[PDB]
Order: C-alpha cells, then structure tokens, then sequence
C-alpha cells in the first residue's frame, strides 16, 4: 500500500489519536512521571530563606 | 557621476591585527559589502522629468507649474567631508610608526 | 469633453435590423431553461434571452432544448423570447490583453477600459497531433530551490501541484510568475515567458489582494488574470478553464512561449456536476457524470511543445488540485494524476516542523527527468538527489541514535544540512547561477563542521558576497550553461576563503 | 431609428446647459466624493498643491580608533 | 488623480439624467406614431426583397 502515493501512509501522532491500549498507556505514563516532578520542584521551592525569616 | 576603484580586500585588509581585535577588522570589511550593494541598488543617473505632459495632464494651471518651476532650478548639497580627512590623517602617523 | 465622447459613441453605434430564429420558454427553474422552438441550433451554441442574459444550449432534445443561463434566473419568466446569435462561444485574444483583469467571457472588470483586441478565437479547438510536437528540452525556471533541484519542469510539461488546504499551493504558483521578470525585461527573445492565472471560484477580495501583490513586484505588465468567482453563475466556472488556454494558444501559435495556472481544477468538476444533475443526466461515482475524464483530458492535452516547422512555440500547464485528508485515491485526484506527468506533493506535517516550502521529495516525481535541467544544475543535483534519498532511509534512527557506524552518523550529518539549503522564504525567487553555487557549497563537504542552526545565516551571508564581489563568475555560468574545469577551481577557493573567516 | 437618434442628441445638449452643476445629485453625491477622496488622500499622502520639497541629510561621522603596532 | 477621478463622477451622472428623461418625452408623441408605422414597412419592403 504505502510504496506508492495512492496507498495509505501513517503520520506523526497516530498512537494517541487511535485511543486504544497504547494510547492510554502513554497518557498515564506522562502523568505518573510528571507528578513526582511537581514534588521535587515544590519541596525545593520552600527553601527560600526570606520566607523563613517571615516565618 | 563619479566612481573611483579600490584595491584588493583579500588577505591584508581583514588581518589588521589589533590587541585581539579581529572583530574591528571584520567590521571593516562588512561596510564595504553593504555600501557596494547600496550603490548597486540605485544607478548613477536618475529618471528624466517630462515637462510637456505635465502642463496638459495637470491642466489646472498656476499651482501645478509654480512647484514645477521652483523644484526644477533647485540644488542638492551633499554632506560635508570634515570626517574624511581626520580618518585619513591617522593613517599618515601610523605608517611612519609601522 | 465628457459630453463629446458620449455623443460620439451613440452615433458610432449600429442600430440595424435583422432576422431571428426565436422560440418561447417552457419552464425556467434552478438555472436550466427549456425552450420550445429553435429548430436550427447547433450543439453548444450561444443564444441570448430577451432581458440580456446569454445562454449555451447543451441538450438538443426532440421536443425542446436545454440551455444553461449565464446569470441569474430571476429575470427569466415563462413566455419569453429566446433569439439566436448563430455562433459558438468565442473569446477575444491577442497582445492587448496583457496586464488586464478579465472574466470568463473576455469582458473587462478592472475598469481601465475596453479591450482593443482585433482577433477572436473559439474555445473548443483541438490539440495538435503527434507530428507537430517535439520533445521538451528547454528549462522553465521556477525559482524554488527544491523544485529546480529535484523535480524539474520543462517548457511543455504538465506538472500537478497537489496537496491539502492551506499548505502553500497558491504561493508556489505566485512566485513562478514573479521569477520570470529577469528575462521579460531583457533582450533574448527566446527566453521570455508569459503567465496566465485562472481563478475558479474564489472570493472577490482574495483576487483583489493577489493583483496588488503582482502589481507591487512590477509583474502585471506581462500577466493576464481570468476571474470566475464564487458569486458568478455555475457555467461561468466551466468556461473559464477553456477561456484561458485559448489565450495561451495565441502565444504558442506565434512562436512565443507561455505558462498557465489553473487555480483550481477541483472546483471545475463541482461546477460541472451541478449543471449535469439539473439537466437530468445519468450519474456515476460520487454523483459525477460519465464524462468527467473527457472534461479534464481535452484541457490538459492542449499543452504542447511545437517544433521548428510550425514556429517553435510552447505551452506549460500547472493545475492545482486540493485533496481531502491527503487521500489522492478519490475520483478527481485520480483522473488528473493519470493525465499529467508528475506531481508536487505539499504536506501539512512538514509545514509546521519548519520545512517551508513543504515539498515532499519522497513522493514527488517528474517523468521528463533530467532532460530539462541545464548542464550546471544537472552535475551537482545528481549527487544531491542520491544523497537525500540515502538520508530518508535512515531518518527513523535520528531520535535515538548515538551507537551507530560513522558512515551512518555521516549520512545523518549531510542530510540535515542539505535540508536547510532547501528552505526558502516567501516572494524571494533566486537565479540558477546562484542556486548552483549554494548546492555546490553543500554537496562537496564544505559544511559538515558548521553547526546545523547556522546554515541559514551562512547562506544569506554568502549569497550577498558573491553578487558584489564575484559577479564575473556568475556571468560565466549563466552564459556558459555548464560548469567547466576552470570554474571548478575558481569556485573552490571562494567557499574556502569565506568559510575561513566567517564567524564574526 | 434616426428620428429616435436625434431625440437623444437633443437631451444631451440640454444636459450640457448647466449653471448649478449636479441637479439630480444634491447632497448625496456631494457628501460622497468629498468623503471618498479624503478617505483616499489619507491613504495617499499629506502634500500641498504648490509646496516644492527641499531638505538635507546628515552622513555618518567617519570616526577612527587606535591600535599600537610597531 | 483628482482631475481624472472626478471626470468619471459626472460621466455616470450624465447618463443618469437622460434615460429617465427620454421616456417622459416620447410618451406623448402619438403624432409621431403615424409615421413610425409608415417608415417601418418600407424597411420591411426593403427586407422582404432580400430573401426573394
Ligand atoms: N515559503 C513560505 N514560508 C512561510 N510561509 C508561507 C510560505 N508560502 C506560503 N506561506 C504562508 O502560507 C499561508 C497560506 O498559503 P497559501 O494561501 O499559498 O496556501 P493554499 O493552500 O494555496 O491556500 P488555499 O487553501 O486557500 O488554496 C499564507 O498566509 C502564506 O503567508
Ligand atoms: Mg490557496
């Protein structure tokens, strides 16, 4: 099919638009990884010394 | 018009060797490439002013021809050459030091 | 003297009486009149009603005749008088049309004045046969670095610009009109080109923006624009492709050269389907009639490269076709693909990844091949086409590749830097002598140490250098046509002198 | 149709005899083309009827620098 | 651009007066109708001799 202009060819971003098993396995892996980065970037954001003097 | 030539900007003219000042010599060649294209943008002679068709097409007379009589016998004084000599003056002292 | 010219016209007008072959109207509805009478009308013959509209009789039936209307049917009441003109449809043609805006029937819509053309020509003529043609050899210069390198166009080839909506299909065919200014003000008579642009079903404000773009670049003194817009009637978007080839065949018949652009042909098959199903013709696939292949074939076969015994003229045709969701296997995207020679396939994915103009060279072909390139461009681009094709094999290893062979790391290194040479801003068409120099800087190996983000800044710096400081080398590739051994060494120290002191 | 023709030529010459200009236009054609040209002259440019232009320009001061060599 | 633009404004206003003023002038010329029939047929007498 794909070895001609006529046949169907796949583009970029076609695993998420399908919405199947691999399309759901990708959304819950971008969220369970960038949930821990909202922990380490928020715990180290409390280490401002001027806020502690106000505390 | 008038247009004089120059020398080769090949090896020496971009290797002036200041105190690690290769940037100032690089800017010296960058002005020659810019002005030569601006001289290639416009010709030596401008367009001609047709006077006879101005009288018939703009035939509401008086106000049309009075501007065409004052702007015809005008003169365009070019800028001064005061900075042209002092930049050429420091070349005479450095060549005696070189 | 405004009163004098108005009194001049009405004494110069012809008020003479004649005969006619009239016939009353039976039933007007949706733009299809049925006329009873008119016993001696030919097929496809122009008639004219009592109000002032004109009509073209398509169906010659036993008891009536089906005539489409060039206007709106609110002025046609049942019981009118349909007079006969006695002639098939004809357009004015000549040299006087150059620099005007015309509709599908040759009237003037720009309001400068009426056309002073002394000749007249039918729109239903035939193509030349097999004998008056000759093979295509001269180059047609577009000015796009990716077209003239990999998918060239000769002077007589038909090349299809196919792609989706909003991907620069109109912009590729609007700087090809701008690029032929450098020949059209010179002296060499056999290198000039004349451009025609046909707009089929676009809004009036878009055409009014495109004439001003071609007025700014001083490229409306050798261009004609034929506008059949969206508001105009359904048959006026059917004649307008055939009203442009008849103006592009006057330049082919008289030893000159021409170019025509149909923008776009996928809105002519729709304006013709409406005329069919209102005349009760048997439908087919996607409700198109049985002869939509015969509609597009006899329009594109009129593009030909004539030989020296007939004049040596030419006609080059570029049709635009809009696909839907990138499916070229529809009805009309497969008719026009099998007629023409090669396609230029503009994708939408590459348009947002930075590649502009977004020409996919994996699917674009041209079957005149390398026989339409000059000798200078043919020598460097023959290796570039092989170099880029080896890159597209290994493009899927770039996202995670560091543990590969040094040849494969080299094949990625040249493919990225050859791509940056192919990108080009809008309304900046180049010359072939400047195009071959930039490709020569890349295909030799003079860029594999420069950083891939700097390839655009290096190119704009290098081009402004060789215009002013090496003008006598770009006159010995323009006039020579080929690149010799003397110019091979002379170009070799040039890109080594510039690359040495560059970063400043 | 020539007797119909000269009847047209009569009414062109009574349209030539004018003393107030636009008789049928009134304020409609007077407020239009006065506002149309001023909307176009705002896109054209603010130039007088007889004022010829004259001006001068300043070129760049060609400065120098120092570099001690030999 | 002022001398040639404003000329077209009265070029159209010239014909705007006449074509509404012709029909109010020929409506009472019924004495011209008795010659309008008498001049038509002599052109038809000139016309029917062409095919014959
Ligand atoms: N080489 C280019 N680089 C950057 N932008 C471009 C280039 N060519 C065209 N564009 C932009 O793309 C936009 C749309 O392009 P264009 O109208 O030519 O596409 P089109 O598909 O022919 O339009 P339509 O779908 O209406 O036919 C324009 O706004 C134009 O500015
Ligand atoms: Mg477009």
């Amino acid at each position: 099919s794909s070895d001609t202009p006529e046949g169907v060819r796949s583009g970029a971003g076609a695993v998420r638009d399908a919405g199947g098993a691999f399309g759901k396995k990708e959304q819950a892996d971008e969220e369970r990884y960038f949930r821990a980065r909202a922990r380490e970037q928020l715990a180290a954001l409390k280490k401002h010394h001027e806020n502690e003097i106000s505390h | 018009r008038k247009l004089a030539l120059k020398a080769i900007d090949w090896v020496a003219f971009g290797e002036i060797i200041p105190r690690n000042q290769k940037a100032i010599a690089n800017s010296l060649k960058s002005w020659n490439e810019t002005l030569s294209t601006r001289l290639a943008a416009l010709p030596e002679k401008p367009p001609a002013i047709d006077w006879a068709y101005y009288k018939a097409t703009v035939a509401k007379a008086g106000l049309v021809d009075d501007f065409e009589k004052k702007f015809n016998a005008l003169k365009v004084p070019v800028p001064e050459d005061k900075y042209t000599a002092l930049v050429d003056a420091e070349e005479q002292e450095d060549v005696k030091r070189c | 003297e405004v009163s004098s010219i108005l009194e001049e016209r009405i004494l110069g007008a012809d008020t003479s009486v004649d005969l006619e072959e009239t016939g009353r109207v039976l039933s007007i509805g949706d733009g299809i009149a049925r006329v009873h009478g008119l016993r001696n009308v030919q097929a496809e013959e122009m008639v004219e009603f009592s109000s002032g509209l004109k009509g073209m009789s398509l169906n010659l039936e036993p008891d009536n005749v089906g005539v489409v209307v060039f206007g709106n049917d609110k002025l046609i009441k049942e019981g009118d008088i349909v007079k006969r003109t006695g002639a098939i449809v004809d357009v004015p043609v000549g040299e006087e049309l150059l620099g005007r805006v015309v509709d599908a029937l040759g009237n003037a819509i720009d309001g400068k004045g009426p056309i002073g053309s002394k000749t007249r020509r039918r729109v239903g003529l035939k193509a030349p046969g097999i004998i008056p043609r000759i093979s295509v050899r001269e180059p047609m210069q577009t000015g796009i670095k990716a077209v003239d390198s990999l998918v060239p166009i000769g002077r007589g080839q038909r090349e299809l610009i196919i792609g989706d909506r909003q991907t620069g299909k109109t912009s590729i065919a609007i700087d090809t009109i701008i690029n032929q200014k450098r020949f059209n003000d010179g002296t060499d008579e056999k290198k000039k080109l004349y451009c025609i642009y046909v707009a089929i079903g676009q809004k009036r404000s878009t055409v009014a923006q495109l004439v001003k773009r071609l007025t700014d670049a001083d490229a409306m003194k050798y261009t004609i624009v034929v506008s059949a817009t969206a508001s105009d009637a359904a048959p006026l978007q059917y004649l307008a492709p055939y009203s442009g080839c008849s103006m592009g065949e006057y330049f082919r018949d008289n030893g000159k050269h021409a170019l025509i652009i149909y923008d776009d042909l996928s809105k002519q098959a729709v304006a013709y389907r409406q005329m069919s199903l209102l005349l009760r013709r048997p439908p087919g696939r996607e409700a198109y009639p049985g002869d939509v292949f015969y509609l597009h074939s006899r329009l594109l076969e009129r593009a030909a490269k004539m030989n020296d015994a007939f004049g040596g003229g030419s006609l080059t045709a570029l049709p635009v076709i809009e696909t839907q969701a990138g499916d070229v296997s529809a009805y009309i995207p497969t008719n026009v693909i099998s007629i023409t020679d090669g396609q230029i396939f503009l994708e939408t994915e590459l348009f947002y990844k930075g590649i502009r103009p977004a020409i996919n060279v994996g699917l674009s072909v041209s079957r005149v091949g390398s026989a339409a390139q000059t000798r200078a461009m043919k020598q460097v681009a023959g290796t570039m086409k092989l170099e880029l094709a080896q890159y597209r094999e290994v493009a899927a290893f770039a996202q995670f590749g560091s543990d590969l062979d040094a040849a494969t790391q080299q094949l990625l290194s040249r493919g990225v830097r050859l791509t940056e040479l192919l990108k080009q801003g809008q309304y900046a068409p180049m010359a072939i002598e400047e195009q071959v120099a930039v490709i020569y800087a890349g295909v030799r190996g003079y860029l594999d140490k420069l950083e891939p983000s700097k390839i655009t800044k290096f190119e704009n710096a290098f081009l402004s250098h060789v215009i002013s400081q090496h003008q006598a080398l770009l006159g010995k590739i323009r006039a020579d046509g080929k690149i010799s051994e003397e110019t091979d060494a002379k170009l070799k120290e040039i890109v080594t002198n510039f690359l040495a002191g560059f970063e400043a | 149709v020539q007797k119909l023709f000269v009847d047209k030529i009569r009414e062109y010459r009574t349209k030539r005899q004018t003393s107030g200009g636009p008789v049928d236009a009134g304020p409609e054609y007077q407020q239009d083309l006065d506002r149309e040209l001023f909307k176009l002259k705002q896109m054209y440019g603010k130039a007088d009827m007889n004022t010829f232009p004259n001006f001068t320009f300043e070129d760049p001061k060609f400065e120098a620098v120092e570099k001690p060599q030999s | 651009s002022v001398q040639n633009m404003m000329r077209q404004k009265e070029q159209e206003h010239m014909i705007r007066w006449v074509e509404k003023h012709v029909v109010q002038s020929i409506s009472a010329q019924q004495e011209k109708e008795t010659i309008a029939k008498c001049i038509a047929d002599l052109k038809l007498l000139a016309k029917k001799a062409q095919a014959q």
